[PDB]
RNA sequence: CAUGCUUGAGGUUCUAACUCUGGUCCGUAAUCCGGAUCGAGGACAGUGUAUGGUGGGCAGUUUGACUGGGGCGGUCUCCUCCUAAAGAGUAACGGAGGAGUACGAAGGUGCGCUCAGACCGGUCGGAAAUCGGUCGCAGAGUAUAAAGGCAAAAGCGCGCUUGACUGCGAGACAGACACGUCGAGCAGGUACGAAAGUAGGUCUUAGUGAUCCGGUGGUUCUGUAUGGAAGGGCCAUCGCU
RNA sequence: UCGCUGUGAAGAUGCAGUGUAUCCGCGGCUAGACGGAAAGACCCCGUGAACCUUUACUGUAGCUUUGCACUGGACUUUGA
RNA sequence: UUAAAAACACAGCACUCUGCAAACACGAAAGUGGACGUAUAGGGUGUGACGCCUGCCCGGUGCCGGAAGGUUAAUUGAUGG
RNA sequence: AACCCACUCCCGUUGAAAAGGUAGGGGAUGACUUGUGGAUCGGAGUGAAAGGCUAAUCAAGCUCGGAGAUAGCUGGUUCUC
RNA sequence: AAUGGGUCAGCGACUUAUAUUCAGUGGCAAGCUUAACCGUAUAGGGUAGGCGUAGCGAAAGCGAGUCUUAAUAGGGCGUU
């Protein structure tokens, strides 16, 4: 049958031409005790690491 | 201990800063000037509640 | 996705974004693809007489990618600023 | 026994040795306190980290009173 | 107040619903069952549905790991020193100590100043209070363990102040990942100083908890025929010994 | 298909050195072949299983409270 | 089918429940047992001929009684947004 | 004595026997023994109660299905350079 | 002196289906390829659909650019 994508992996990783996008952690709560620089640098989007691509691509049924 | 408070800008914006204070030693409010990104000046910030 | 019992990536990072339902009926056309319709007119139906777009597409935009062959007339199709200048350059006009 | 505690190591010490080529922003020493002092072309962080503000090579010299050890950047 | 019209609650009473594992007549050759009629109870009891209490009578499960065998005891995250063999890293139920905070000034800046201790002289103190002189060089101090630092003092005092700023960020250190650390410089607005300038918290290294879910403040995003709304997205932020 | 002393996955018929000893039965005895028999029952482990207990967790049969329905008339007390 | 006993039963004793369509038990229910019995009866529990006896505690947990006052479900829907 | 049972020793243990035999032993008019027919059974029955018995099987019978249950655990895995 | 095998003969353990990724080897090529189904039935038709030619952004959207931002500054991703 068709391979089934993992629902939770597709809600956290998006497929682009440069790789797979994702957001950063440690940004949900307990924000007052955090430095502004540290919160500013956890704000954008980052590509997946080289050693984590194989496991995520298998979860997404991309390989 | 130290309780989380919230500083609301005196301008019309909804911008706020967060910090903590000793509400036993210093009961009276904080009146401090901080940069407001929305209006782009330094304005009076007043203490409020975090909840 | 199993890592031995450690919290995995698909549960360690946050969810973000939403899916646009407005983009389901959207398509884009290269300027190099314009010289494949039958005659001198590019419309929503004419791009479906060829096989440029799917039959469920209701909105089409033209982007600058490749040279424009001949003079064509566009019918209710949006174009970028660069794509329009290429179209007007090769005798083609832009109405509707 | 009531002794089995310890903290994780911090990987301190000299990162670039005398004569090595450096670039602006390179970290030279990780420190507690100032075992080495910032010479010409070297800045100091709030945890006493020494970093390069210019390009050149490391020098390492003991000069002045107080017998201090300085790290500076000179043109190759 | 006097009534009228409802309607909450209680008590009494009636018969006509319901109930009778009470009598006698019939179906009938019958201690079942029906129908008829006397007797009794009576809108109660009882059953359906909704709901609170009780309920090992019964059921599906859970009840950590390390460990000089298991159990008992102890430990489980973070910081400092030794072990650790003069770069980094390095184990033991190895040897020793701390943390789960504090501060609107204990932050910034300009200006100004040096401690502990000893001796001599001096009214109640007398070894030690405040004072004057000489020596002293950090044996003091640093919000908090220890180590590394401290004269441009990083120690102490005063005036003004909010840079404990917003958007970033060349380049590095660390590092399985997720995390972490330092930071010149640019743009906006500031604070101290005559100015060069300094300021993106505190002498440094502990003071911490992912995702999911739920709440609050904004938002030129989206919003299931359309205009809105509900809901969702984005930014900020709260709730976990 | 020998003994002894060493060695050796640490208690040797089979390894080393050495000593003994023609080849093959029968009647007896059990010291060894870690002899045969039963994938140890004691002990530990498995994010195994059964059954039992209780003020472990979550439920539930049964028992019980009240609203509505089957369910009506009258009088009286009593609140809006 | 490795335990015949000091284990179980027992007559006697006590507590407690049950007014009859009884309590209780088997049954989705009809019904059946209890019992064609009726508190000198029936069920459950403990003790265990007989003799002399069976002391103190109602704080805990259970059971029984009380009903004033606090909390307290479905239900109802004033008010505000 | 018959009949019902099963306290002791020995034998037997590849047995004559998947629980016997020879010697001794207990009850033997009773809460006795026994023939025929019948009723109750699988989270159920029955039990003078040993967790005993329910066809040489019982801390939940046998049989057929779900079913090739699951097995981070043992065992095995076949020609050549 | 840890497990397994008395011996022989025969049998006895990496498979198949559907979705994919990489490599090798071919057909076409800015295009490639059909599925159900028709059919003269391995031909031929059927290009619905799938992948590619453009990316960035959570999105509206803009597009060789785009996002962040007061910023045409810087930076991320992308482009001959
Ligand atoms: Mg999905
Ligand atoms: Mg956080
Ligand atoms: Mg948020
Ligand atoms: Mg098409
Ligand atoms: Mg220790
Ligand atoms: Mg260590
Ligand atoms: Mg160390
Ligand atoms: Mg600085
Ligand atoms: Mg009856
Ligand atoms: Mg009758
Ligand atoms: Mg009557
Ligand atoms: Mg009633
Ligand atoms: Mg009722
Ligand atoms: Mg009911
Ligand atoms: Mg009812
Ligand atoms: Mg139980
Ligand atoms: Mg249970
Ligand atoms: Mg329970
Ligand atoms: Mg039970
Ligand atoms: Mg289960
Ligand atoms: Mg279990
Ligand atoms: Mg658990
Ligand atoms: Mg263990
Ligand atoms: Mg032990
Ligand atoms: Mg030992
Ligand atoms: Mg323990
Ligand atoms: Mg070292
Ligand atoms: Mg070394
Ligand atoms: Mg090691
Ligand atoms: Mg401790
Ligand atoms: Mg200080
Ligand atoms: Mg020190
Ligand atoms: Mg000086
Ligand atoms: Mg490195
Ligand atoms: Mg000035
Ligand atoms: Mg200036
Ligand atoms: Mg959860
Ligand atoms: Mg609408
Ligand atoms: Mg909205
Ligand atoms: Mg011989
Ligand atoms: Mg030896
Ligand atoms: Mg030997
Ligand atoms: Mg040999
Ligand atoms: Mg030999
Ligand atoms: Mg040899
Ligand atoms: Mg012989
Ligand atoms: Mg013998
Ligand atoms: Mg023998
Ligand atoms: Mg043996
Ligand atoms: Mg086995
Ligand atoms: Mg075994
Ligand atoms: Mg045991
Ligand atoms: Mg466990
Ligand atoms: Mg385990
Ligand atoms: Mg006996
Ligand atoms: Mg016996
Ligand atoms: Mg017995
Ligand atoms: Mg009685
Ligand atoms: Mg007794
Ligand atoms: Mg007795
Ligand atoms: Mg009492
Ligand atoms: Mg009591
Ligand atoms: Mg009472
Ligand atoms: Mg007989
Ligand atoms: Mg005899
Ligand atoms: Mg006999
Ligand atoms: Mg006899
Ligand atoms: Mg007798
Ligand atoms: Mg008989
Ligand atoms: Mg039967
Ligand atoms: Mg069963
Ligand atoms: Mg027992
Ligand atoms: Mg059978
Ligand atoms: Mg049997
Ligand atoms: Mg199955
Ligand atoms: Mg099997
Ligand atoms: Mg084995
Ligand atoms: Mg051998
Ligand atoms: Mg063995
Ligand atoms: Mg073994
Ligand atoms: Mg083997
Ligand atoms: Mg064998
Ligand atoms: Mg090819
Ligand atoms: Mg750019
Ligand atoms: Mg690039």
């Amino acid at each position: 049958p068709k391979m089934k994508t993992k629902s939770g992996a597709a809600k956290r990783f998006k497929k682009t031409a440069g790789g797979l996008k994702h957001k950063h952690a440690f940004k949900s709560h307990i924000l007052t005790k955090m430095t502004t620089k540290r919160k500013r640098q956890l704000r954008g989007t980052s590509m997946l690491n080289k050693s984590d691509v194989a496991r995520v691509e298998r979860s997404l049924r991309l390989r | 201990m130290r309780e989380l408070i919230r500083l609301v800008s005196s301008a019309g914006t909804g911008h706020f800063y967060t910090t903590d204070k000793n509400k036993r030693t210093k009961p009276e409010k904080i009146e401090i000037k901080k940069y407001d990104p929305v209006v782009r000046q330094h304005v009076i910030y007043k203490e409020a509640k975090i909840k | 996705g199993f890592e031995g019992g450690q919290q995995p990536l698909h549960r360690r990072l946050p969810k973000f974004g939403f899916v646009s339902l407005k983009a389901m009926d959207r398509a884009e056309v290269r300027t190099s693809e314009l010289a494949k319709v039958e005659g001198d007119v590019v419309s929503l139906q004419t791009l479906k007489d060829a096989n440029l777009i799917n039959q469920h597409v209701q909105r089409v935009k033209v982007m600058l990618s490749g040279e424009v062959g001949r003079a064509v007339t566009l019918k209710g199709i949006a174009a970028t600023k660069g794509a329009r200048a290429a179209i007007e350059a090769a005798g083609g006009k832009f109405e509707d | 026994t009531r002794n089995g505690r310890d903290s994780e190591s911090k990987r301190l010490g000299v990162k670039l040795f005398g004569g090595q080529a450096v670039k602006a922003g390179n970290i030279l020493v990780r420190q507690r306190g100032t075992k080495f002092h910032a010479g010409y072309g070297v800045g100091l962080g709030k945890d006493h980290t020494l970093f390069a503000k210019v390009d050149g090579v490391v020098k390492f010299e003991t000069k002045g009173a107080f017998g201090r050890k300085y790290v500076s950047i000179v043109a190759a």
